[PDB]
């Protein structure tokens, strides 16, 4: 997943409006919770 | 009674005269086909030989 | 972090307080001693109990 | 020291002489709502929150009991669950048509363009008698086993009653009541290519045989060998006409009739 | 106390047509609070317990 | 005589508006609210939120929009949700995604709430007999009690609709700023029109 | 309709909707026993 | 909101807060704010160089 | 006590019996004497009051009036002990007696209430304000006058408590003495009311305390009033209620919509009353109670045009004006909204002529039920449903 | 909760009698006794067993 | 509607998606089309 | 409707502000100021007297025009209001040349 | 936990030891020469938390001189600064005798 590339714009999705991401609207810049990286070691052990 | 996933499941005997069912998707996009999921003669209790 | 604290009492040359392991797995403490409660062992719950 | 948040022994009185009926009857009155008290602890300390989300939920009330608004004709009526009309496997029967619907063992005249699911009552001593349990058992289980998707399994009360249970317990993708007077369909789901239904029994491989639960019987399932074990779900009917897992019938201590047991 | 016990009643009167439905209020409609004005008398209750 | 044994069906006897839907992602559909404005279909990464209110056009009342605000998030806040697919689910019955309020019901608290005001100043002698102007309709203190007695009771229900109107407005902004500051994905597969809100 | 079909009300049912009326008549003790709790100040001040 | 402000100690009704007086200013002083952007919280010359 | 040679009366026979004429009879006066009895009641007092001496139908239905009054009165009873707390609370927080509390205005209430907050009780300040402001809404002394006087009316018409008023020994205020009383405040009510509203059996159904044949009897019985003292007179050939002075002025008792709804064929024109004047045709309908039911009572325009033109024949009215219309009546009573809507908009009848025939239609307030305002509002079946709905 | 017939509310009356205790009766009175009136001279003297 | 002649003018209608794939170029296209044979169907546990 | 027009036209400039990316309106005072707007547009009765009910179907219309002139308890001080199709519409209007 | 003269002064939270109910006291003296905490007899019934291992408010509760006040405990200090909580059986004296009011709204509370 990390080598093919396809996907890493959704990191970035939220410059979809300039505007709204510099103005910070939303702290919801994160594509799974409120960062892009909040628990990326714990939280995702959760699954089976 | 039980259909499995990428088989097409039942198709829906339309009224007799089968002119309309292609009217009726007059509100689709202009050029549309036959529905695939839809019949003049589906009958399940027609017994096969 | 409490090896850490460890580390840091013990180079100050201070008493170490050995409430510090409970204070940071409180939820992990309490849930050993309901375990110990329920199932009568002694120890640490390992995940096979859960 | 400016705080924030912010006696009958004290006074040291002359303790009233009361007469023995003025001790006595102190006695027993102070014993009494000791013990009430007490259980008015207890009830606090064994609240079950289901019940406790929603005593300080329900404090909206205004002082005065007021009049109930009027509103538009219609938006307290219950929807109809979405079904598309075309590709479909019954088409979702509305709600206006209730006086249209028969039952499960008379069924009345709809959906022409399907198939319909018999009844399953045998002929002698010599059977068991099957029942709608049981055939949607058997049904999911020869589905399962063939891969299926959809199936169109029987519809009484616990029936779908089961079925909304297992797929409260994810054993199913899906169901779908559409009011079918004997059908309903049941999606099932799939993991690495084995169903998620591992396996599914009827409490009784016959009808006439009623397998009541003890509530500790049911408690014996949960517990194995000291794991606390929700894992195979057993579904059972109760006395109030609910139909259960064990894990809700033992978190209220009722036991109901056996109906299946499903993994 | 399970479900095996004789029933405990209901701790009210099971009326017909007239009896709560916006006709007017019981003793348990003066006493209940909204949640905005305070208590009678002041208790320190822990913001923590409140919760 | 009797058409079609369903009555009347979207494909064969009136018109289809809206999507076909060759699978059965709409019909197995689980109903997420009491009324059953909402119904859910959930994969095991993903979650299918369909707003079920065709009879309305979609129209969102607002007990719908307040029960939306919460299983949208509901959806988006699950741990296994990888996407949720947004949509509605209109079952050949209008091709419409998420009309508007339902400005129908606004008008027709907002005409009830006026109806009642002038039933209350159908009786009043001295509705205006104030200096300042903050005061608003209700507690219009008159000098009779036979009829204070029945206008504030007109005037406190002329408020109570006037706020179920602004209770719909109102769920339905926090609802859009609902989907708006969603944590995770919201694929708000828009499948039709879709009038204001 | 059958709610009253049959039986009339027994009606001691008043004893449950209403609570002044249900009684024990001779309290707890009398029975001999007053003495029974060594340190009630009943029996402290019977013996003293 | 409703239990923030229970916990918040109810309402205390204060009769006339907005309300103002005849030369145009208000009874009962309004309540007056004390924040700003804290000019000492660099967490750098706190965490430093040992 | 249900003894013997009692029997639950009629209107006629209570209006024979309740009759002594007296004019100190203060209705807010002898019925809260009655209420509070009534109150201080325990509920064995409610225990003998059948009389034996009936079939086993009429056993029944007794039983059934009897505990719907007694429900009502409870209601009442707690109402007014919430409304005496009330009363307290504003004259023990006042100093004013609860007999003054009853009429302050809002004026008085914020003045009041401006001075609890100067010294410092605010909390106070609003108990006092919610127990006023709910007792402006039922501490009028009248608050249901008129089905407090139709429940009483209904006890008055069992027979059964008639004696149990009175002749109980009763303590005095501070001059602490016993005495018995005698004053029987039912008979003296009662026969108040039975003097003052000669059309209070009519209420009483209009209120729907007849759940037994809801006031349907009681509806024809105030049309032909209606009609007869409104028009010069209108005859009663069997159920047909026409004039002679020779408009077109009728009253036609058509026939029952319910048990014509429940019964063998199927229909869906049934008027229960027919009013012709002049150009103008109303049909009422009694709405039924089975909401699938409610769905077939309104009459088809084949039907709305079918009794136009037959009219227009008939009744020789000319063609174009016909107007064929209905009124849905609710279903288990009638509120005052729809008696105002049988007077002015179905009968020709203003307010100097309504205020000298039906003088309590000044007294009624019964509305509408929160579950019943949906009973006008039928559900639309398409043309293409005729085999699935009603 | 029962009704004391005319014979039981006689019988108790004579034991309020004997103790000396008007309290004890008055509530007899008060509660059952009350609906008992006189043979009024046009109604039968011992109207029948009914139930 | 009622009264949509001033905009109803220039409506914009859907477009011939249908039409637009069927029409596409395809990457199996064939000069002359044949229906391809049928595929061997599981006869049973016998027969394979 | 004319004010309505004149109204929505000055949502517009405050929605936008200057025009800039750096003062068109956010999301949420975006919404704070259409809150504003079609609150207190609501609160005027060309809305909810007339400007609800032209949205009705023309054969919605028609269900109504038939409950209207047929049925009394929906007419004379109804439960519930029920529009008239010529309070509503004026027919054959005219402004300049229209 | 500061001091202004050396005099320490620390902040704790008393609370019922059940920590239902709970009252502050900002900046407190330290006097490590009584030993015991003397709170105001007011919330011998401000923490009076009925529980159930505490069937009453308190478990001990004794008419002490210093008969000025009533000795009750256990009562959970727990102090800003510390983790631990403290528990304590503070003396409940009167503020009649001992107005412990000492300036405008402050106290004269001592740990």
């Amino acid at each position: 997943f990390v080598d093919l590339e396809t996907g890493t714009s959704l990191y970035f999705r939220d410059t979809r409006d300039s505007a709204e991401a510099v103005a910070h609207a939303a702290d919801s810049k994160g594509l799974k919770g409120m960062d892009n990286a909040i628990d990326l070691y714990n939280e995702y052990r959760i699954v089976p | 009674v039980a259909f499995d996933f990428d088989d097409q499941l039942h198709p829906t005997r339309t009224l007799d005269n089968e002119g309309d069912s292609y009217a009726w998707c007059a509100e689709q996009d202009p050029t549309l086909g036959p529905h695939p999921d839809l019949d003049a003669s589906f009958d399940p209790n027609r017994r096969v030989f | 972090l409490v090896w850490h604290h460890f580390k840091a009492c013990y180079d100050a040359c201070v008493e170490p307080d050995w409430t510090l392991p409970k204070r940071l797995f409180a939820l992990e403490w309490i849930r050993d001693v309901r375990a110990r409660k329920h199932g009568l062992f002694y120890g640490k719950m390992r995940f096979a109990e859960q | 020291a400016k705080v924030y948040g912010a006696h009958r022994l004290l006074h040291g009185k002359r303790e009233r002489q009361g007469s023995l009926f003025a001790i006595a009857n102190d006695v027993k009155y102070d014993e009494k709502r000791l013990r009430q008290q007490l259980n008015a602890m207890l009830e606090e300390e064994r609240l079950p929150p289901r019940t406790r989300l929603e005593r300080n939920k329900a404090n909206g009330g205004e002082a005065l009991p007021q009049r109930r608004l009027v509103d538009l004709p219609g938006v307290e009526r219950r929807r109809d669950l979405p079904a598309d009309p075309i590709t479909r496997l019954f088409f979702q029967h509305k709600g206006d048509h209730a006086l249209y619907y028969g039952t499960y063992d008379n069924p009345s005249l709809q959906d022409e363009d399907r198939i319909q699911i018999e009844k399953r009552e045998p002929r002698y001593w010599t059977y068991n008698v099957f029942t709608p349990v049981y055939d949607f058992c058997h049904r999911i289980r020869e589905a399962t086993e063939q891969r299926k998707r959809f199936v169109i399994v029987p519809s009484t009360v616990e029936t779908r009653g089961c079925a909304r249970v297992m797929l409260g317990h994810g054993l199913v993708a899906g169901f779908r009541d559409f009011h079918n007077d004997r059908a309903f369909a049941v999606e099932l789901k799939y993991f690495q290519g084995d169903s998620t239904i591992n396996v599914i029994e009827p409490c009784a491989y016959d009808g006439k045989t009623e397998f009541e639960w003890s509530p500790k019987m049911m408690r014996r399932l949960m517990n194995t060998h000291g794991i606390h074990n929700r894992l195979v779900v057993y579904i059972c009917r109760t006395a109030d006409n609910r139909v259960i897992d064990h894990i809700q019938a033992v978190k209220e201590n009722v036991g109901g009739r056996g109906l299946i047991m499903v993994h | 106390g399970g479900p095996g016990s004789p029933v405990k009643g209901p701790g009210y009167y099971a009326p017909p047509m007239e009896g709560e439905h916006q006709r007017g209020y019981t003793a348990e409609w003066r006493d209940l609070k909204n949640p905005m004005r305070p208590p009678e008398f002041p208790t320190p209750w822990e913001r923590k317990y409140k919760q | 005589n009797r058409g079609h044994s369903n009555g009347r069906v979207p494909g064969l006897n009136t018109p289809f508006f809206g999507e076909f839907d060759r699978k059965m992602m709409q019909a197995m559909s689980r109903p997420l609210n009491a009324d059953r404005t909402i119904t859910g279909n959930d994969g095991r990464f993903s979650k299918t939120i369909m707003i079920n209110e065709p009879k309305t056009h979609q129209a969102l009342s607002g007990k719908t929009a307040s029960e939306l605000s919460v299983e949208i998030d509901k959806a988006t806040n699950a741990v296994h949700s990888k996407l949720t697919v947004l949509e509605a689910a209109q079952s050949g019955l209008t091709n419409y995604y998420c009309g508007g309020l339902n400005f129908e019901m606004l008008g027709f608290d907002l005409h009830m709430a006026e109806m009642l005001r002038e039933k209350a100043r159908a009786i009043l002698n001295g509705v205006a007999s104030v200096s300042s102007t903050s005061v608003m309709v209700t507690t219009t203190s008159v000098p009779t009690k036979a009829q204070e007695r029945e206008v504030g009771q007109l005037l406190r229900d002329a408020l109570r609709y006037e706020d179920r109107v602004d209770d719909a407005i109102r769920q339905h902004a926090s609802l859009i700023w609902r989907v708006y500051t969603a944590p995770r994905p919201l694929m708000a597969l828009t499948n039709g029109k879709c009038r204001g809100t | 309709d059958q709610r009253y079909k049959g039986i009339p009300r027994p009606a001691i049912t008043n004893l449950h909707y209403e609570p002044e009326w249900n009684y024990t008549l001779y309290r707890a003790g009398t029975h001999g026993s007053q003495l029974s709790n060594p340190r009630s100040p009943l029996t402290a001040e019977v013996l003293g | 909101i409703s239990d923030m402000v229970e916990d918040a100690g109810g309402l205390e009704v204060v009769p006339g807060l907005g309300e103002l007086d005849a030369k145009g200013t208000p009874v009962v002083p309004p309540l007056q704010s004390n924040a700003h952007v804290p000019q000492n919280v660099s967490f750098y010359e706190m965490a430093r160089h040992p | 006590h249900a003894t013997y040679d009692v029997a639950p009366l009629s209107h006629k026979e209570l209006f024979s019996i309740y009759q002594n004429w007296d004019k100190t009879r203060d209705e807010l006066d002898l019925l809260e004497e009655v209420e509070e009895r009534i109150s201080k009641w325990k509920l064995n007092k409610w225990e003998m009051r059948i009389p034996p001496l009936l079939t086993a139908r009429e056993k029944e239905l007794m039983r059934q009036q009897q505990e719907l009054l007694k429900s009502i009165f409870f209601d009442w009873g707690k109402c007014r002990d919430a409304l005496n707390k009330d009363l307290e609370l504003i004259s023990s927080i006042t100093g004013l007696p609860k007999g003054t509390v009853r009429e302050k205005n809002r004026a008085w209430l914020q003045e009041e209430a401006a001075k609890l907050r100067w010294v410092g009780e605010v909390s106070k300040a609003t108990r006092l304000r919610d127990a006023f402001l709910r007792l402006e809404v039922y501490g009028s002394r009248d608050h249901r006058l008129l089905e407090r006087l139709c429940c009483i009316y209904g006890l008055g018409l069992q027979g059964s408590f008639e004696s149990a008023f009175s002749n109980y020994i009763v303590e005095d205020p501070i001059t602490k003495k016993i005495y018995v009383d005698e004053k029987n405040s039912f008979r003296d009510l009662l026969a108040y009311i039975i003097h003052t509203y000669p059309q209070i059996d009519i209420i009483y159904d209009f209120l729907g305390f007849n759940f037994i044949g809801g006031y349907r009897s009681s509806l024809r019985r105030y049309l032909e009033c209606m009609v007869s003292r409104s028009t010069e007179g209108e005859k009663i050939p069997g159920r047909l209620v026409f004039g002679r002075g020779k408009p077109a002025e009728i009253l036609f008792d058509f026939g029952n919509s319910n048990e014509s709804l429940v019964s063998g064929e199927c229909t869906q024109g049934f008027p229960d009353f027919v009013f012709v004047k002049g150009s103008d045709m109303t049909l009422i309908i009694i709405a039924s109670e089975n909401s699938w039911l409610r769905n077939r009572q309104l009459p088809h325009r084949k039907q709305m045009e079918g009794i136009a033109r037959r009219a227009s024949f008939v009744l020789g009215i000319p063609f174009s004006e016909v107007r064929v219309r209905n009124l849905l009546l609710p279903p288990t009573y009638l509120d005052k909204d729809s008696i105002v809507r049988i007077n002015e908009a179905v009968l020709g009848l203003s307010k100097e002529e309504q205020r000298n025939l039906a003088p309590w239609l000044e007294m009624y307030q019964k509305e509408l039920d929160s579950k019943d305002v949906d009973f006008c509002s039928l559900m639309k079946s398409t043309n293409e449903e005729e085999w699935l709905t009603l | 909760q029962t009704w004391p017939c005319t014979s039981t509310i006689c019988a108790y009356l004579d034991v309020c009698v004997e103790a000396g205790e008007k309290t004890w009766a008055m509530e007899a009175w008060n509660r059952y006794c009350t609906e008992l009136k006189f043979l009024q001279p046009g109604e039968v003297d011992p109207k029948p067993v009914s139930r | 509607s009622v009264y949509a002649n001033a905009m109803a003018q220039f409506a914009i209608c859907r477009q011939p998606w249908n039409e637009y794939i069927n029409l596409l170029t395809k990457q199996d296209s064939t000069p002359y089309h044949v229906e391809p044979q049928e595929k061997p169907a599981y006869r049973g546990r016998k027969r394979g | 409707s004319p004010f309505a027009l004149r109204a929505a036209y000055e949502m517009l400039l405050e929605v936008r502000g200057d025009g800039s990316a750096e003062r068109v309106m956010p999301l949420a005072e975006s919404l704070a100021t259409e809150f504003k707007y079609i609150s207190r547009l609501l609160r005027r009765p060309d809305f909810y007297r007339v400007g609800v009910h032209t949205d009705k179907s023309a054969e919605a219309w028609e269900e109504i025009r038939e409950e209207r002139q047929r049925n009394l308890h929906k007419t004379h001080q109804p439960t519930r209001p029920l529009p008239d199709f010529e309070d509503v519409f004026e027919r054959n209007v005219e402004i300049d040349g229209h | 936990f500061r001091m202004k003269g050396g005099e320490m002064f620390v902040e704790y939270k008393i609370m019922s030891r059940d920590h239902r109910r709970s009252i502050r006291v900002e900046d407190a003296i330290v006097d490590p020469s009584v030993a015991r905490t003397v709170v105001p007899l007011s919330w011998l019934e401000q923490l009076r938390s009925p529980s159930l291992r505490l069937h009453t408010g308190y478990h001990m509760e004794e008419a002490v001189y210093v008969p000025n006040a009533i000795l009750a405990g256990p009562v959970v200090l727990s102090i800003t600064g510390q983790s631990v909580p403290v528990v304590l059986n503070p003396y409940f004296v009167p503020d009649d005798t001992w107005g412990i009011r000492r300036n405008r709204d402050e106290w004269d509370l001592r740990l």
